[PDB]
Parts: structure tokens; sequence; C-alpha cells
């Protein structure tokens, strides 16, 4: 029977995993350092890819693709987009987003703050990086002087992004909102999208005059959970699921979730993992990937959906771990070790 | 390359004649000394273990010890007993009497000298001499203590070759006296700091074998060395016919012993015989890695693999034992240390044993053979602290302090093998 | 994608294509530590040969 | 003309040796007594396969070629086999007891005892050169004597020989062919005394050579000599150059300039195609486009790694058979718009190509099919240094309990070499970090 090792011990996701396959009969968990293993859950950072796939007649999976960082990073994602022909300049998905270091791109920023400021248009932008987790680094202004001092300040790699100022709000609580998906590729490079997803929403009235507070213009759970009165007005966790924003759409705006939005997001997934399936494939590698992906996009007053960015190391919501981990073990492991409906849309390419 | 074998005591002997008579057969030399055998392949290594006389005879580079000449008296009587050579028996009249102090430092010391002058003529008549092998009984007298000493004079005249010994170690189920405890503990220090290889050949494994597998109600000495000699025959084979493989004594000790003092193997061997239904290669394989199949009583499970040598014999699907091995892995994957990667490794020999047509020898390196040396250190125990049978040694000049010092060394020993069943990375 | 430096013969050609363009030890030194490792296995081997002759006193004395 | 002395240590060396040297002859139509009809300068001449052969008045052609073994089994059924009349006596030299996998016993124990006589017979060859180049030496990192007197015979030639280029075929250890436990041991130790010796190694894994073979050639169980028959394809391809009019690679030196601008980092990746098995009867032969793009599949490198995930530093495209620029042109325009192949910003994204049009050659009876066009690209790639982490791991697992070392120390080594050989592996690793990461 197969076995697998586990070295991400604060992984929420995967420690349903290895408990899912453990008490399947089938599946043997060995220390954090036995090479002799056919899967490995494997750690977030420096993973050893290198030593994968040289065990004599043992087939090696590992939940992770060798290079996806390249779109899970802020900075080298941006990168990715102006410089991948697959997605040019010319990217009508992705807000016009900036590399600042504290190669460099200073001067082409404030190149269209300039001339977006002579025109009027609501030159209000946001600084963002990798590094600043539970809401800390961030900041949002209306000229560049105030943005980039703070990025100064700093001695990491920030990147200062196009904030949209006309997002779709729900009522009631005239309130902002953005859309986690979850994507799952295998080892031969299906696409599969998590047929579930969850809105994060936020619980404070949304105001474009003030940006003071700390609370009415981002919505990670963990923020509204700590700096919000409001944390559950409205729905269970400031999480609201599909079926419930669906029969939103329905009623409020005559629209369904799979027309308005869901279309946009499948094609978002597939232009951004197609993009690098030349550059993280693993089909004739003498190990083989799977990675699970947390999408992360918003939508806009006029029901356009914008990508902000790709977590590679992402948490799942609380009601659906169950099914969605027993999924991975379906698709991702099972179909490479095989034992004694579905969840997931297979976006084809 | 040529290995010169040693064979001392009563159970050293015998063993030994029949490890000769197996050998023997396998490369087709008859009772006299004749080459009447079918390939050349049984020919190009037969210098390993054989010299080469006039008239075209291979005589075995061997050495018979006894200080009484009983034993010896029936091998030379024995079906290959004119195989050897007659100035090669040198054995004294007097005996040990299952004294280790009697052949190690009274009745052995005035024979030794006698020994080592046959030694000493076998390897000067040797192209490159690879080392020498011994068989004996740790529980006798002549095997234990004569064989220790012999071992300590060979290391001293040739300190630069490898020392190996199938010891066979004593047990009460199959036991001649109660001292036997005392010249295991005294030979097994011996063995500790002059051995490279030790096969720890347990007489308890080989009753149970016998008793509770092969359904014998009751075994002789010749059932059990007849297990012992396959064996023999299977932990040397690769060095005896043209093997894909190079084998050399000091290149196996170097890929096999990773710590000087722990060079006590478990020998294994399958399939158990005393039938006709071809085994198969998944047969083969999961039966050397059973405790059933070891030649120490010790439960493999009760401690962890250094190294790991799986011996194949035979035209076999070789694919499938490659398989199957890194399959049997898979299953004990926690019995092998983390610290040695690769640690199990396989050689094939096509020709196989005799009434066989596959067999597999197992050759394991295992920190769960302490259980061996804690039975034996409990039975020391048990009587030296109330001091008795000891009159016998001290009678013949032995202090109770040297008693003292292999007591603790055998459970320093003990120690050492449970730092490393430890072990982590 | 500019190719350069074509030479060719009756054996075969060799080509170079562009794509885009950039953006002490002594003998005695030696000889002395293959003879410090000599040395070194003299004096284990002297050890060895003195705790050898340690017990061969032990024999003879019991 | 400039001539070349192969040098073939342990066993894995000169049994690599004979596959080469049967194959150099069969490429230039020399027969197994050393004759050679095609040749019609007798007894001489400084034509471009002298670099590797010699000629006596006798009109047989002698490989400029020394054989080194500790025990004389391997080098004995050269000197029985079918090439026995190619090589005369005192260029085969063999000793009575090997180094047991031990690198310490090859290195210092019997190393100091033959490399004096090694020395003289490599010198005797030397003497019979008007020119001389370098040295081509072919060992493995495994056993005692292919890691222990390897890197004592380098250090030596490198004093003997001081302005000579010395390259290395090393064979890389792999558990599938291996009997032994202690080659990470001795991997590490000879690297770390040859690196400052060797100008350019390329590194063969057992492991790629291992599954090629089954899976191209659908053998179940390859032994060593189905590996060195394809091994040696690689060699020749690598040293065709040398033994034929061109020029590129022509000199010893420019596989040093072209294949390596930082001196530390000088092993080369090799990848291979195409391998087809002669059981296909009838194949459908592949075309320019479509060997050049296996020379990207991992699955045909010599060494398995992801170059995707590295830096190039140079490229090298050595086609041999029917073969012209055009063709090539076109599948490296196709193949960089579709792979990952960044350079180092410090050095240009280009392939330096040569191109022999006598195809490859296959022994008589052989594993291979003879095939139209074939290539063997060399690039420098950081992604190569995934086997020494491999390796690097490996020797830190066993050394964490000093298991073995007291084999080592027996010797006449010092726990020292052992951290500072570690030590200099740990540097050559953070080296290749440095140039390709980020
Ligand atoms: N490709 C290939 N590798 C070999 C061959 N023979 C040995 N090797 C490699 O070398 C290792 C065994 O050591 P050897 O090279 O045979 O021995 P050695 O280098 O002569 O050193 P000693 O045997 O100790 O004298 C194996 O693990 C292989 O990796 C061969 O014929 N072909
Ligand atoms: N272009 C944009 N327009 C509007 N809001 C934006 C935006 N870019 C970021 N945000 C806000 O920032 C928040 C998301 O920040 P981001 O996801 O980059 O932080 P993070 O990656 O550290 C949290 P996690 O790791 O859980 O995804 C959202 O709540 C959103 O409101
Ligand atoms: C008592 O004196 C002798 C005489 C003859 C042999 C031995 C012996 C055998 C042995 N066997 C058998 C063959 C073999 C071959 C291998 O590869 C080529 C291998 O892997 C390195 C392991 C084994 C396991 N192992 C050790 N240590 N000694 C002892
Ligand atoms: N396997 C086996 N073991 C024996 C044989 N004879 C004796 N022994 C073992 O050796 C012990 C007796 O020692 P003995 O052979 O008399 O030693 P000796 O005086 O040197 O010949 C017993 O405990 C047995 O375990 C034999 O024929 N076969
Ligand atoms: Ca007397
Ligand atoms: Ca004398
Ligand atoms: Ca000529
Ligand atoms: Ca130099
Ligand atoms: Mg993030
Ligand atoms: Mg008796
Ligand atoms: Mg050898």
């Amino acid at each position: 029977m197969y076995t697998f090792v586990v070295r991400d011990e604060n992984s929420s996701v995967y420690a349903e995993v290895s408990r899912l396959l453990l008490a399947t009969g089938q599946w043997k968990r060995l220390r954090k350092d036995n090479p002799r293993f056919n899967l490995m859950l494997g750690e977030r950072n420096r993973l050893p890819f290198g030593r994968l796939g040289h065990e004599p007649g043992l087939v090696q999976l590992v939940n992770y693709y060798r290079g996806a960082d390249k779109l899970c990073r802020k900075a080298s994602l941006v990168k990715l987009i102006k410089t991948s022909p697959e997605l040019s300049e010319s990217c009508t998905w992705f807000p016009e987003s900036y590399v600042i270091y504290p190669t460099d791109e200073r001067e082409v920023f404030l190149a269209a703050y300039n001339r977006r400021r002579e025109g009027r248009e609501g030159n209000v932008w946001i600084a963002k990086s990798s590094a600043g987790a539970k809401g800390e680094g961030i900041l949002i202004s209306s000229e560049a002087s105030e943005l980039l001092d703070f990025i100064d300040e700093q001695g990491q790699v920030h990147v200062i992004q196009k904030y949209l100022e006309k997002p779709l709000l729900l009522e009631p609580g005239h309130r902002k909102f953005d859309i986690r998906s979850w994507v799952l590729v295998d080892h031969l490079y299906n696409i599969y999208l998590y047929r579930e997803g969850v809105l994060r929403t936020s619980s404070e009235p949304y105001n474009s005059a003030n940006f003071q507070d700390k609370t009415c213009h981002l919505t990670n759970h963990c923020i509204q959970k700590e700096y919000s009165k409001n944390y559950g007005r409205y729905e269970e966790g400031n999480e609201m699921f599909f079926e419930e924003f669906n029969q939103y759409l329905m009623d409020a705006l005559n629209t369904t979730l799979e027309n308005s939005i869901l279309l946009q997001i499948k094609h978002i997934i597939r232009s951004c993992l197609m993009c690098i399936e030349p550059a993280i494939s693993t089909k004739h590698l003498h190990y083989q990937s799977f990675q699970l992906f947390g999408f992360d996009f918003m939508v806009d007053e006029e029901l356009k959906v914008w990508l902000i960015e790709v977590n590679g190391a992402p948490a799942c919501a609380q009601k659906l771990y169950a099914e969605l981990c027993q999924g991975i073990v379906d698709v991702a492991i099972s179909s490479v070790f095989p034992l004694a409906t579905s969840i997931f849309i297979k976006l084809h390419h | 390359r040529e290995i010169v074998h040693i064979q001392a005591g009563q159970c050293g002997n015998q063993i030994g004649a029949k490890f000769w008579e197996v050998i023997s057969d396998e490369h087709g030399i008859d009772p006299t000394g004749s080459y009447h055998g079918d390939s050349d392949l049984q020919l190009e290594r037969i210098n390993v273990y054989y010299n080469e006389a006039a008239g075209n005879k291979y005589v075995p580079r061997a050495i018979l010890v006894d200080l009484e000449p009983g034993t010896m008296d029936s091998v030379r009587s024995g079906p290959f007993g004119q195989i050897f050579r007659p100035d090669n028996f040198v054995f004294g009249q007097s005996g040990a009497g299952n004294n280790w102090a009697k052949g190690h430092y009274t009745e052995g010391a005035e024979l030794v000298d006698s020994v080592l002058d046959v030694v000493r003529k076998e390897s000067e008549s040797c192209d490159c001499l690879q080392g020498f092998q011994l068989t004996h009984s740790l529980g006798g007298g002549t095997g234990s203590g004569m064989g220790t000493l012999l071992i300590s004079k060979i290391r001293e005249e040739y300190p630069d070759r490898i020392m190996n010994t199938f010891s066979v170690v004593p047990s009460p189920k199959v036991s001649d006296t109660v001292v036997e405890p005392y010249n295991a503990t005294l030979s097994v220090h011996q063995l500790v700091e002059n051995t490279d290889e030790t096969y720890c050949i347990d007489n308890e494994a080989l009753y149970d074998i016998c008793f509770r597998t092969l359904k014998l109600t009751t075994p002789t000495y010749g059932d059990l060395n007849h297990l012992v000699s396959a064996t023999m025959s299977g932990v040397t084979t690769c060095l005896r016919f043209p093997g894909q493989l190079n084998a050399d004594l000091r290149k196996l000790a170097v890929n096999m012993v990773p710590f000087p003092r722990l060079h006590f193997f478990m020998p294994g061997f399958a399939p158990l015989t005393s039938q006709y239904r071809a085994l198969t290669v998944p047969e083969l394989t999961q039966q050397m890695f059973d405790a059933k199949n070891m030649m120490a009583a010790c439960d493999p499970r009760h401690g962890r693999y250094l190294t790991v040598a799986a011996v194949f014999r035979g035209r076999m699907s070789m694919k499938e034992v490659d398989e199957q091995m890194l399959n049997v892995q898979n299953k004990n994957s926690s019995y092998f240390v983390e610290w040695i990667p690769n640690n199990v490794k396989t050689a094939v020999c096509d020709i196989p044993p005799r009434g066989l047509k596959m067999s597999a020898t197992f050759i394991g390196n295992s920190t769960a053979i302490q259980e061996l040396f804690k039975r034996i250190s409990e039975q020391f125990t048990a009587m030296f602290r109330r001091k008795a049978f000891l009159h016998w040694y001290t009678g013949e000049g032995m202090d109770e302090m040297e008693f003292t010092e292999a007591e603790s060394n055998m459970n320093d020993l003990v120690s050492e093998y449970q730092q490393y069943q430890d072990a982590t990375a | 994608m500019e190719v350069i430096e074509l030479n060719k013969c009756t054996s075969g050609q060799s080509f170079e294509v562009i794509l885009k363009p950039p953006s002490d030890p002594s003998l005695e030194e030696i000889q002395k530590k293959l003879e410090a490792a000599e040395e070194r296995r003299k004096y284990q081997e002297a050890e060895l040969l003195k705790h050898l002759a340690e017990k061969r006193e032990h024999e003879r004395e019991v | 003309m400039r001539e070349c002395i192969s040098i073939h240590v342990g066993q894995a060396g000169v049994q690599i040796g004979n596959a080469c040297w049967e194959l150099y002859c069969l490429e230039h139509g020399i027969q197994p007594d050393g004759q050679m009809p095609s040749d019609k300068t007798i007894g001489g001449g400084d034509d471009s396969f002298n670099t590797f052969f010699s000629e006596t008045g006798a009109g047989k052609h002698v490989p400029r070629a020394v054989f080194v073994d500790l025990e004389p089994t391997v080098i004995d059924e050269v000197r029985t086999g079918t090439y026995r009349q190619l090589f005369h006596p005192e260029q085969l030299i063999t000793g009575k007891e090997d180094a047991a996998n031990n690198y310490a016993r090859g290195h210092y124990t019997i190393g100091k005892e033959i490399i004096d006589l090694v020395l003289d017979r490599i010198r005797k060859l030397a003497d019979q050169c008007t020119g001389l180049q370098g040295f081509l030496v072919f060992h493995s990192f495994g056993g005692g004597t292919g890691s222990g007197f390897t890197s004592l015979l380098m250090e030596r030639l490198s004093v003997d020989y001081g302005k000579k280029s010395k390259l290395e075929f090393s064979i890389y250890p792999a558990p599938q062919v291996s009997t032994a436990v202690v080659e990470p041991y001795n991997s590490i130790l000879t690297t770390h005394t040859t690196l400052e010796h060797s100008d350019c190694a390329f590194m063969v894994d057992n492991e790629a050579i291992y599954d090629i073979c089954r899976r191209n050639l659908d053998i179940e169980r390859p032994t060593y000599t189905n590996l060195n028959r394809l091994i040696s394809q690689i060699v020749s391809s690598i040293t065709a150059s040398l033994r034929f009019d061109g020029a590129l690679n022509v000199d010893l030196t420019e596989f040093q300039t072209n294949l390596v601008p930082y001196p530390r980092i000088h092993f080369p990746l090799a990848t291979y195609a195409p391998v087809i098995s002669a059981e296909k009867a009838y194949h459908e032969q592949l075309s320019v486009a479509e060997i050049t793009n296996a020379c990207f599949e991992p699955a045909n490198q010599m060494v398995k790694c992801d170059p995707r995930h590295g830096k190039y530093m140079a490229c090298c495209l050595l086609y041999r058979g029917d073969v012209v620029p055009k063709d090539v042109n076109a599948a490296i325009a196709t193949i960089k718009t579709k792979r990952s192949i960044q350079f180092v910003d410090w050095c240009p994204t280009g392939f330096k190509v040569g191109i022999n049009y006598q195809p490859p050659t296959v022994v008589p009876g052989g594993d291979l099919a003879k095939v139209q066009r074939a290539v063997c690209m060399l690039s420098n790639t950081t992604a190569i240094a995934e086997a020494w982490a491999r390796l690097d791991h490996k020797f830190d697992l066993m050394y964490a309990k000093r298991a073995f070392v007291h084999w080592y120390v027996g010797e006449g080594m010092e726990e020292g070499e052992f951290s500072e050989a570690r030590e200099d592996m740990a540097a050559l690793e953070k080296d290749y970090e440095e140039v390709g990461v980020d």
C-alpha cells in the first residue's frame, strides 16, 4: 500500500488530506525525512524539488508545482502578465499595475498618473506586497508622493496597482467584497475548478471620500474579525456562498452568477495557468506535481471581473473542507495511486 | 584472491566438513579431488577456495584443528574425508573439556604454533591472499577458546587481511553443558575486536526451524548442519562462481559494516528444506525477510537494519526480484535506518544449488542482534553473581576479573546496538 | 537571429547563431600528505601490535 | 596536429574506454588488428584521426590510451578481447588488490605505490607526441580506484603537464546499478580534490542511462554492456570534433572557452537524441527539428534535472549525419518560442553549432539502431547542481552518524578531509545558486 510524508505542519487543507488518506486503510505516513515515499505533502518554502523522482521503483508525487511562485508572488505576477505575449500589457482583466523597488518602474508609474491627473480621471491608487500579511502593509491614496514615500520607508519590493473605485456593492449594506475560487491542477495538468466559491464580505458600508478607516476597503476575513464591530451582522463569518449570491443577483440584477461573473472567472483561470504551462508542467518529468490554488477576484459595478492576486498556499472555507479535501484525493492522488457526479468543473484547453 | 579456511573444534569441523561437501558438489569435484563437471563456469573462480595440484587435482585450502582426535578421525573417514590435505590435520590429544581457558590459555597455547605453521604454508602459495574464514562454536573449548586464540595470532601476522567467522552461538535448548554462556561471553569479546564479519548462527533458531517449520519432532546435529552448510554455500556463492558483480571480502565488509564493532550478521535462507514445487520470486523474497527463516534467534521487528544483502540463485525473472525487493522494503520501511541511504543491495548468481531451481540467501546487519547477546549476558550473570562453575577456569589460571571485563564489554556491545536503534535523522 | 563565423569543409560545417546579446599545489606539498597518511597508518598499526603484545604477556601470565 | 591522450581509471573507466575505442575504430575504418586500409600515409601522418591514434612502420594504428585498474580482472578482458592486438602491453597497468570502494585506500594506501609507474607509462606516450594538447580521463565517482587514484593522478598531471588541459568523463553513482552505499563519500571526496585540476568534466548519471536504455530500447534490465555502448555514442559525439576535420571544438582549450566561463562551474549537461531500438525493424526517421527539440526533454539528458529552473551559460549543438545549417536555425527559432530558455544576463543567448556529415556509427550486433541524423547538446546549466544537492544530502545523512568513516581513517585519512570536502561542495552548490536563481 502507498506511503506519504507530511512536511508542512501549519497546513489547514492538507492536514485533513493526510487525515483522510490514513483512514482509507491503504496509506502509511512516515517521518519528515524518509525519502522512500510515494507522495510528499511538502513545505511552502525551499521544497527540495531536486531530490524528487530519484528513488528506484517509486512513483513520487508532490502537492506543489515548481515555479508556480511566479504566479503567486505579487511582484512576479505583474511582470509575468506584462511580459507574456499570451497575456501582454493589453490585459483587460488585470488592473494597470507597476513593480516598484524601494527592472524598476517608478517613472512609468508616474507617467500615466500625470496623464490621468490632468484628465480628471479618479487617480486613486493602492500599494501592496506579498510580505506584509495579516492586513499589515497596505496604503491607498490619490497622489503618488504619499504612496511612494511609504514604499521607500520599507526595505522590500512593492507594487502599485490601480485601486478600483467602483466596486459592485451588495444590498442591504452598500458593502464591498472579493471572491475566492479554489482550482486544482493535477499531474496531467487538467484544470479543475471547485464548484463552490466564497465571498469574503466587507461588513462596513463603502466610503470613497474616506479611506482613513482601515476596514471599509479590505475584507480578508481576518481584518473584519479583528477591526470591525459588525463581523457577522449579515452572514455567518463574512462568508457568503454561491447559492445565496446567485439568488441575490437573480433578484436584484436579473442575472445569474454563472453568466455575469463565473464565465470571466473561468477564462482568467485558463489564461493564467496555460500561460505558464510550458514552464512548470511535469508530464515527462521524473516526478509529477499537482497543486491547489486560491484565485482572488473582484467585481466592479458593471459586472466586470478583475484578478487581484493568486495565492499558492490557500486556506479553505470551514464548511467546505470535507468535500474539497475529499476531491483532491479523488482527482490528484488516487488518479496516480489507484485503490480497491463530480465536484469540479474541468476547464478544458 | 584466495581464501584460507580454518575449522576448529567439534562443531567447527563438522559444519566445515558439510560446507566442503556442498561446495565441492556445486563445483563438480568428487571425494577424490577430481573434477567431473559440465560447465567451465564452475572452474573460473575455483582457485578462490581450492589449490590446483599435481595430477590435475583440486585440494581445499582448508586447515583442520582440534585438541582431541575424535571428530577429526571421523572427517578423514567421512564422505569427502580424503579430499583434505593430510598435512593440514593439526590435532592435539588431551582435549579442552568445554573449557574456554583450556583452548585459549593452556592446552591450546601448546598447539597453536603448529597451526600457524600450516597457515603460513597455505598463505605463501597464494597469489594474493584475500582473508581467512573460521568455522567454530562459541560454547565449547577448542573452537571457542583456541579459535579466538588463533584469530588473535592471525591478526598479528596478517594485520591487513580480512578475518571472518561463522560462529555457532549456544542455546539451552541444544546445550552440551552449563558453562556454555561463560565460554560464549569470553569469545564474543574477542570477536568484537579481531574479526571483520561474524555470521551469528544461533542453535536456538536452527532448532526451532528444524522442529517448528520443517516438522522434525527430534532434530540431530546433522539436521541443523544441513541448514548451516546451505547458508555458507549461499553466502559464498558470489565469490565461488563467475558472478556479473565483482565481490571481494574487503569490498563486502566496507559496504556492510558502518561501525567497526557492529559486525555481527543475521544469516537467512529460503526455501527451508530437509519438495518439488517451483517457488516463485514473491515467495522467496517474503520468506527471507521473515523471522522464521533467520539463523539468529532474534526478531528483526525488535530492531533496525544497518545494511542488508539478499542473494538470489538460479534462472529467475530478475525484473520480478527487483519489483518484489522494492515491495518488501515498503512493507517494512520503518525497520530500515534512514541515515544509510540505499542500504538494501541484491546480487544474483545464475547457478542454483543442488536440488533446488531457485534459492535465496539473506545477510543482514540488524540492531536486533543485541537480543542474542542480551540472552547470553543473562545466562552468564545468572551463574556469575554466585560464581558458579568458575573453579573450572580459575584452576587454569584465569582470574574472575577477566570474567567481569568480558561481561562488561558485551553489555557495552548491547548498549552500542541500542544507540543506533533509536537514532534518527 | 544572426548567423556568424560559418566555416565549412568536405566533412561538415560549423557556425554560431546568436538570438539576444548579453544584458596551485606543488609536488613536495603532495608527497608530504601521502607520507603523512602513511605515517598515520603505521602509528595505528603499531598501536595494534602493542595491544596484541600486551595480550601475549597476559596469555603466558595466565 | 595536436595529440590527445586518454586515461581510463578503475573498472568503469576501463570498460567505457573499451566501448569508446571499439566505436572509434569502426568510425575510422580501423580493423581489430590495427590496420587501416584507407590510410595512405604508412607509418605516420598528421591527419585529424592521428590526434587519438599513432602509427607504426608496420602500418598499425595504436590508441594514445592508458588503462589502469588496481585489480587485473577487468583489464585482463582487454588483453584477451577482440582488440587485444590494438594495444601493446605496457599501456595496460594492473595492481593485485583493489581499493574496496574506499577513496582513502585508492588515493593514499595503494595510490602511493603505483602513481610513479602510471606517470612513467604516461610519459612514454607523451614522448611520442609533437604537440600534446591534454588528457581525457574516464572514471567513476563511486569506486575506490575511480575516485581515489584518479584524484591523485589528476593532481600530479597538473604538476608534470601544468599548461595542458584535462577533461573528465565521470560516472555519477546510481543505486539501481550499484552495490555500494559509501559512493556518496567517494564522490564528494574526489570532486573536492579534483575540482581545481579539471578544466571541463562531462558527468553521466547511471540513473539516466538506465532508464533511457529500458524506455527507448525496451531492455528490461540493462547491463554495463548496454550502458557503455550508449555512453560511448555520447562520448564519441563529444570527441568527434577532435578526430575529424572541423572548425568547432578542435582543441581541448575550446571546450573550456566555449562551455565554461567560470572555472569552478565546469560541469556541462549532455543531452542526446535519438536513441532508437534495433528491434524496431522500420522506424519513422526523426527530422532535425524533432531531435533538436528532444535535446530539451529531461528524459534524454545524461543527468536528470530541470534546466527550465536554472540558467544557461553556453550551449553547443553537435550534429552527426545529414544536417544542414538551415534546418537547425528553423528548429532553434521554433524551439525558442516554445521552451523556457533563460541565459544569464552576462552571457549571449546563442548556440555554437557544429555538423559532421558522417552519420552516427553503431557497433554491429548492438542495441542501438542506425539513424539518419543525431545530435548531442552540451549545455552548461545551473540545473545540474541538483545532482550535487542529491549527493550532498546523502553525504550529510551518513556523516552525521560517522557511518563508515572508520574505513577511511584506518587507511590514513583524517576526518577533517570529510568536512573540508563537504564544505567545498557547499560553496560549489552556493556558487550555482548565485549564478542562476532570481
Ligand atoms: N556506466 C558504468 N558504470 C560503472 C561500470 N562499472 C562500475 N561502474 C560504476 O562504479 C561503481 C562500482 O565501482 P567501480 O567503478 O566498478 O570500481 P573502481 O572504480 O575500479 O574502484 P574499485 O572497484 O574499488 O577498485 C558502480 O556503482 C557504478 O556506478 C560500468 O561498467 N559502466
Ligand atoms: N485593485 C484593487 N481594487 C480594489 N481592492 C483591492 C485591490 N487590490 C487589493 N484590494 C483589497 O485588498 C484585499 C486583498 O489583499 P491581498 O489579497 O493582496 O492581501 P493578502 O494576499 O496578503 C491576503 P490573502 O493571502 O488571504 O489572499 C481585498 O480585501 C481588497 O479589498
Ligand atoms: C565468510 O567469508 C565470506 C566469504 C565469502 C563471502 C562473504 C560475504 C558475502 C556477502 N554476500 C554475498 C554476495 C554479495 C554480493 C554483493 O555485491 C557484489 C553484495 O553487495 C555489496 C552483497 C553480497 C552479500 N556479504 C559479505 N559481507 N561477505 C563472506
Ligand atoms: N550446529 C552444531 N552445533 C554444535 C555441534 N556440536 C556442538 N555444537 C555446539 O557447541 C556446543 C558444544 O561445544 P563443542 O562442539 O563440544 O566444542 P568443542 O569442544 O570445541 O568441540 C553446544 O552447545 C552446541 O550448541 C554440531 O554438530 N552442530
Ligand atoms: Ca601439556
Ligand atoms: Ca614456531
Ligand atoms: Ca594517416
Ligand atoms: Ca591546471
Ligand atoms: Mg498573499
Ligand atoms: Mg563436544
Ligand atoms: Mg575495481
